[PDB]
């Protein structure tokens, strides 16, 4: 989507494997604010907004 | 709300809609230059017409915002740059006539072909047919024939065109609240609104005369030495008391004296610093030349070239099937796209040109953070000067030894430094009186000090007085001898070379003081010095956001252009020329004593 | 040139966090009313991106995905993968089965 009309996808009731994203070489920025990437694959959240 | 916020939003809209369009126009010009084909010419013309019409519409929108209600210096600078009418203040018939005159002068200069009367079956164009003859021949009457025949054809075609050109440009300039077209050209150095750092259009001519009065003894000694050597080369034509004949200066117009280095060498028996054979022996490709230049620019601390530079530049001649312009040009296409179009050979000249154009690329990259209409040099002198300082630093024997191109057992004695400094003087010092005389003559023509029937009588009088060069035979008013040069026939400012030459040595002294070099200035190399690169990049990142006086304070610590770094650079050569001119007579006579 | 990506260039006030503005109403920068037409001091707020493959890295298109993690008083159901150690039987081990 365009930045004025940015797409928001609500992610619920599944298993979120963040190590697949973190260990990818295809991403230039993976800057996490408020949490570290190593404990993302352990912690649990109510909803994920993408 | 306020006028300033309205202008800020308008400038954001302008930069946004003028960046993609400038990128399209620049890409079309690039596709024309790397591929000379008729559809690329049509695409270039369409993009240029769209760009000029868009600039006309944005200037029309921009004038409705008055200047005196804006206090921010950068916003006021962009509004001042945008609100210039250009040719739009002139009537549509006269604007069309001026554009037609400029285009037909471009076609006459580009497609001008001249050869000997009674032998018309084939003829030679200026580049490279006449350039090689002017730079390499040793025959007096052949060079006289080529010079007089090319000024006969070109001047007799261009004289009514130039007479219309001066009137139309003066009309446009006085319609734009300037005194003349010379004042319009001098308005590039005009700084208004900054406390202390203000520079006036009338101060430029006074500063040029003040610097040239200190140039004059060094040029007089160099002219006496060149006169003695050309008297040795041509025994009877040159007089001991008079000026130099015009067709013997090694170039078509007298722009550079660098083609007289073979005739005027001090110590021919001693070797040269030519590194061509070493690159041929080590098989140095042009890619290796540009990578060594990039290594030089990362050694001083400047940013390295982008991936798009290496992907999209043409650093080698494409072939017979594909046509390209051979002139080396660095292109800032916009949106972070930086390219070099050069047909690079394995020579020292192409290596120094590669350093010069990559200096242009570094200068273009440095002000990429600036707004679009401020993406230029602070004046026209800085943009060329930052390439010429790289040409100075790369040409040193220390740089050649450091990169391995010169033998470590090469003996650097005083004689090689003298002849290298003389070559640099023939390139650099010799263009200064020609540049000053040409710009002062054009300023007096635009100001109306010289009437149209007296243009040439004054001009040769100026050339004898300033350049010390005499005409072979007298020329009447049917000739147009200035407009045979590329820049004057195609509406280009010429004082940029004078300002570039002085800024070159000012920047050289500033960076060598930054690099803590402890020897002669011409022995100085600015590689390996992070602080010199930082001092350079502080001025380089500003672009046109700050005044050139403040930028010169940022580099050299002075508020004005200075002549002392040039004299300090050539001081060993100045003492050597004063020693060599004991028997001979320094200075010239403006009379017709050699030949007329 | 890929011009299929527009941005908002002007708005009267800054956006709130996680706000989407898809309005296409003419921005009024001046005192004069726009009247719905893009004239002088009145600009269309949505402007297109110019994306060419020969552009520099500061102008090349970048796809950005921002993941927002919030904890609310409801039971958290988007959990990470729970790494499972192979099962060992017939030995005195510390077992952790589903908490
Ligand atoms: C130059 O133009 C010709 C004719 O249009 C074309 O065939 C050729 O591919 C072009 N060269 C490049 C490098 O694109
Ligand atoms: C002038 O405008 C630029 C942006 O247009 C801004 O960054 C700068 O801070 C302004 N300067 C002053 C003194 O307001
Ligand atoms: C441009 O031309 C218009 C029309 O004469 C004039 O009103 C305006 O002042 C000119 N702008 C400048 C900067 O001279
Ligand atoms: C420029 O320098 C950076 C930092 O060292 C490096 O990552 C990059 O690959 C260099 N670019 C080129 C084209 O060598
Ligand atoms: C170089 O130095 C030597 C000895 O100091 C001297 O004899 C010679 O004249 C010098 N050459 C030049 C060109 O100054
Ligand atoms: C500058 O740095 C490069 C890289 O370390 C080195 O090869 C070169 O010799 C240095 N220059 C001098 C004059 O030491």
């Amino acid at each position: 989507a365009s930045v004025y009309a940015w797409n928001r996808k609500r992610i619920s009731n599944c298993v979120a494997d963040y190590s697949v994203l973190y260990n990818s070489a295809s991403f230039s920025t993976f800057k996490c604010y408020g949490v570290s990437p190593t404990k993302l694959n352990d912690l649990c959240f109510t909803n994920v907004y993408a | 709300s306020t006028i300033e916020e309205q202008a800020k939003t308008f400038l954001d809209k302008f930069n946004h809609e003028a960046e993609d369009l400038f990128y399209q126009s620049s890409l079309a010009s690039w596709n024309y230059n790397t591929n000379i084909t008729e559809e690329n010419v049509q695409n270039m013309n369409n993009a240029g017409d769209k760009w000029s019409a868009f600039l006309k519409e944005q200037s029309t929108l921009a004038q409705m915002y008055p200047l005196q209600e804006i206090q921010n210096l950068t916003v006021k600078l962009q509004l001042q740059a945008l609100q210039q009418n250009g040719s739009s203040v002139l009537s549509e018939d006269k604007s069309k006539r001026l554009n037609t005159i400029l285009n037909t002068m471009s076609t006459i200069y580009s497609t001008g072909k001249v050869c000997n009367p009674d032998n018309p079956q084939e003829c030679l164009l200026l580049e490279p047919g006449l350039n090689e003859i002017m730079a390499n021949s040793l025959d007096y009457n052949e060079r006289l024939w080529a010079w007089e025949s090319w000024r006969s054809e070109v001047g007799k075609q261009l004289r009514p065109l130039y007479e219309e050109y001066v009137v139309l440009k003066n009309e446009m300039a006085r319609a734009n609240h300037y005194e003349d077209y010379g004042d319009y050209w001098r308005g590039d150095y005009e700084v208004n609104g900054v406390d202390g750092y203000d520079y006036s259009r009338g101060q430029l001519i006074e500063d040029v005369e003040h610097t040239f009065e200190e140039i004059k003894p060094l040029y007089e000694h160099l002219h006496a030495y060149v006169r003695a050597k050309l008297m040795n080369a041509y025994p009877s034509y040159i007089s001991p008391i008079g000026c130099l004949p015009a067709h013997l200066l090694g170039d078509m117009w007298g722009r550079f004296w660098t083609n007289l280095y073979s005739l005027t060498v001090p110590f021919g028996q001693k070797p040269n610093i030519d590194v061509t054979d070493a690159m041929v022996d080590q098989a140095w490709d042009a890619q290796r030349i540009f990578k060594e230049a990039e290594k030089f620019f990362v050694s001083v601390g400047l940013p390295n070239m982008t991936q798009g530079f290496w992907e999209n530049s043409m650093l080698t001649d494409p072939g017979n099937v594909q046509k390209a312009v051979c002139h080396p040009t660095a292109w800032d296409l916009g949106k972070g796209d930086f390219r070099i179009l050069m047909c690079t050979k394995v020579t020292m000249d192409d290596f120094l040109t590669a350093h010069h154009e990559m200096g242009h690329i570094q200068y273009d990259m440095a002000y990429a953070a600036q707004p679009f209409l401020l993406r230029n040099g602070a004046n026209e002198g800085f943009h060329e000067a930052v390439g010429e300082i790289m040409s100075l630093s790369a040409a040193t024997p220390k740089h050649l030894k450091s990169i391995g191109l010169l033998s470590p057992d090469f003996q650097e004695d005083n004689e090689t430094e003298i002849n290298f400094l003389l070559k640099q003087a023939l390139t650099i010092v010799g263009t200064l009186p020609f540049t000053y005389m040409l710009e002062k003559w054009r300023w007096m023509v635009f100001k109306g000090e010289i009437p149209k029937d007296q243009w040439m009588k004054k001009w040769w009088e100026m050339k004898r007085e300033i350049v010390g060069v005499v005409e072979p035979v007298p020329h009447d008013e049917t000739y147009c001898d200035p407009a045979s040069l590329f820049h004057v026939s195609n509406d280009y400012s010429f004082i940029r070379y004078y300002t570039r030459t002085l800024y070159q040595f000012q920047f050289q002294e500033a960076l060598c003081q930054a690099a803590k070099h402890e020897g002669p200035l011409h022995k100085c190399d600015i590689s390996n010095s992070t602080e010199a690169g930082q001092k350079l990049f502080n001025m380089l990142r500003l672009g046109k956001s700050e005044p050139w006086t403040l930028a010169l304070e940022n580099v050299v610590g002075a508020k004005n252009m200075n002549v002392r770094p040039l004299l300090n650079y050539f001081e060993p050569l100045f003492t050597w020329l004063k020693d060599q001119n004991k028997n001979s007579f320094v200075g010239w006579s403006t009379d017709w004593s050699p030949y007329a | 040139g890929n011009y299929n990506y527009r941005y908002r260039l002007f708005r009267k006030s800054n956006l709130k966090p996680f706000e989407r503005d898809i309005s296409t109403e003419i921005y009024q920068a001046g005192s004069t009313p726009c009247n719905g037409v893009e004239g002088f001091n009145c600009y269309f707020p949505l402007q297109s991106y110019g994306f060419q493959p020969t552009n520099g890295v500061g102008y090349q298109p970048y796809r950005v995905v921002v993941l927002s993690f919030e904890l609310l008083h409801a039971p958290a159901t988007v959990c990470g993968p729970k790494k499972s150690t192979n099962l060992v039987k017939n030995k005195c081990v510390n077992f952790n089965f589903n908490g």
